[PDB]
């Protein structure tokens, strides 16, 4: 009777870890959008001190 | 015949020993389990809600 619960415990646990992984690598990547979109707001600091 | 009762009561009693033996052996370990899985299930709900 307990063993069964154990089962849908295992279940739903590794689908939680499918979860987190994912959200994990997600946060890297939203994170990388933040390193790129930054270097290059400037190198947009050319294009704008040139105009100047 | 009274060799005899020396043995039969003896094999019977030998058996009561095992009966005692099982009696000695009894559960709390078991009772413990439902409590824990009931508990682990709950933490899983946490993590999930998190």
């Amino acid at each position: 009777e307990n063993g069964e619960k154990i089962t849908s415990l295992h279940r739903e646990v590794e689908k939680v870890k499918l979860d987190q992984k994912r959200l994990d690598q997600e946060l890297d990547f939203i994170l990388s959008q933040q390193k790129e979109l930054e270097d290059l707001l400037s190198p947009l600091e050319e294009l704008v001190k040139e105009q100047s | 015949i009274c060799q005899d009762v020396e043995n039969l009561q003896k094999f019977v009693k030998e058996q009561k020993q095992v009966q005692e033996e099982i009696s000695r052996m009894s559960s709390k370990a078991m009772l413990k389990v439902q409590e824990d899985i009931k508990a682990l299930k709950q933490l899983l709900s946490l993590a999930a809600n998190g």
